[PDB]
């Protein structure tokens, strides 16, 4: 667990990073098991959430393991927490406003 | 006929700063891409700045520029004699429906 | 006959030489033009290859997965079967 | 990457003009062939273009009608035809691509229409003509 | 009676094998049909509360 500060607009990063770097399945979630982000083969997934149209991940940097999470646009009710669900390393991190 | 209003020969002291003004319209420079090249007389044309701000391989960093609203400038420093050439002025303009060329701009040494 | 067994879905590796003998199969047959794939070790590159691209029909055909010597392939003809978990009906192929 | 062209031609009054532009790559698909002009003592005019991985091809304003434009698929090489020569015509007429590779990295759907005629690169070793 | 699908043809994809955009020919010309049966779905939840 750990504490990330973001104030508002500027893309805030998040990273969960597997110990394979050969792209496995990863995903995202929040405190209400509401999905934000995903990995599905090789595209993008996103979820239902009030940050559809914001948040975005770099393709790229997914073949050395580590999938990030670059929310833009910071609105005022940002600071939640967010976990990974790679294999089994559920690591929530916090963010705030 | 140059629709981007290139000058026609500028004149400058060797290793000077020496800028051509490559201005346009609002549909040739602010919403599209602009690129320069450089042609001694009896070459073949060759490009010096890309993307308004890039060096190809074989280009010495001495070459700059910029693209400012309807105007697109060029940062040359470090004048010899081997840049005895024509500098034009070249990019996309949909208006006319046709990539555009500038009025051609040669630099000349001391 | 009465054999039952604990079968899987999720942790297969038929499923592992499946997906690399058509990623293997659409590099011979969808050569793409300009392709942009990814090579680097914050900052990266990005690469791009270039084939000869004609057109060509695409037409899947049926695709057998037999056994090598030496093995042999279970097959749960439980005609409900939920994917996992135990399977009563199991016969050989 | 290499891009050579034919030699130089003469021509009459009335007469057509076959100069061609072959490529060195494995196809012309990924590239965007130009044809540019230089009159004597002037610049240089952008007189078509073609873009073979969408079938387009763009013209100027002036040189629409007298001149087609064929790319061939096989040897790798695209052609220039002009008819109607006048005597303002006598110069050296150049071909020159890009890397037609960046509007991929658009967002979704582009322009298949529209033209990415920009930066180019590989200009050809230039081809003189004159009509007479 | 049956239900249209407002459908598309792209040239620039992401292709599923590895992660990096692909970027094909022009489409063929004439018509190209192809009858299929759509044998499954893969749907996904949503768990609110
Ligand atoms: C679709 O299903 C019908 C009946 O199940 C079958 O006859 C037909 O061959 C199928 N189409 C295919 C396999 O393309």
């Amino acid at each position: 667990k750990k504490v990330v500060l973001g104030k508002k607009g500027d893309t805030v990063e998040l990273t969960c990073t597997a110990s394979q770097k050969k792209s496995i399945q990863f995903h995202w979630k929040n405190s209400n098991q509401i999905k934000i982000l995903g990995n599905q083969g090789s595209f993008l997934t996103k979820g239902p959430s009030k940050l559809n149209d914001r948040a975005d991940s770099r393709r790229s940097l997914w073949d050395q393991g580590n999938f990030p999470l670059i929310i833009k646009n910071l609105k005022i009710e940002d600071s939640d927490t967010y976990i990974c669900e790679v294999e089994d390393q559920k690591e929530e991190v916090q963010l705030l406003v | 006929q140059s629709i981007l209003t290139q000058p026609p020969s500028v004149s400058a002291a060797p290793g000077q700063k020496v800028t051509i003004s490559c201005s346009g319209s609002s549909s040739n420079i602010g919403n599209n891409d602009v690129s320069w090249y450089q042609q001694f007389p009896g070459t073949v044309p060759k490009l010096v700045i890309y993307e308004n701000n890039e060096r190809p391989s074989g280009i010495p960093d001495r070459f700059s520029g910029s693209k400012s609203g309807t105007s697109a400038t060029l940062g040359i420093t470090g004048l010899q004699t081997g840049d005895e050439a024509d500098y034009y002025c070249g990019t996309w303009d949909s208006s006319l429906s046709a990539v555009v060329f500038g009025g051609g701009s040669k630099v000349t040494v001391l | 006959e009465n054999v039952t067994e604990e079968f899987n879905m999720w942790k297969n590796n038929m499923v592992e030489q499946m997906h690399t003998d058509i990623i293997s199969l659409w590099d011979q047959s969808l050569k793409p033009c300009v392709k942009l794939t990814p090579l680097c070790v914050i900052n990266c590159n990005t690469s791009a290859i270039t084939q000869a691209c004609p057109k060509v029909s695409f037409e899947p055909i049926p695709i057998h997965y037999c056994a090598p010597a030496g093995f042999a392939i279970l097959k749960c003809k439980d005609k409900k079967f939920n994917g996992t978990g135990p399977c009563p009906s199991v016969s050989t192929v | 990457v290499q891009l050579v062209q034919s030699g130089a031609e003469v021509n009459k009054p009335g007469s057509s003009v076959k100069v061609s532009c072959q490529a060195s790559g494995a196809t012309l698909n990924s590239h965007a062939f130009s044809w540019v002009r230089q009159a004597p003592g002037q610049g240089l005019e952008w007189m078509a273009g073609i873009i073979p991985i969408f079938g387009s091809s763009h013209y100027a304003q002036k040189f629409r009608g007298r001149v087609t434009i064929s790319a061939d698929e096989s040897t790798r090489t695209v052609y220039l035809h002009l008819r109607g020569l006048r005597s303002d015509d006598t110069a050296v007429y150049y071909c020159a691509s890009n890397s037609i590779a960046g509007v991929a990295a658009a967002g979704d759907y582009a322009d298949y229409d529209g033209g990415y005629y920009y930066d180019m690169d590989v200009w050809g070793q230039g081809t003189t003509v004159t009509v007479s | 009676d049956s239900i249209t699908l407002p459908c598309r043809i792209k040239q620039i994809i992401n292709m599923w094998q590895r992660i990096g955009q692909a970027m094909y020919a022009p489409p063929i010309q004439g018509v190209i049909r192809c009858v299929s049966n759509i044998t499954g779905l893969i749907l996904t939840r949503d768990g609110g509360s």
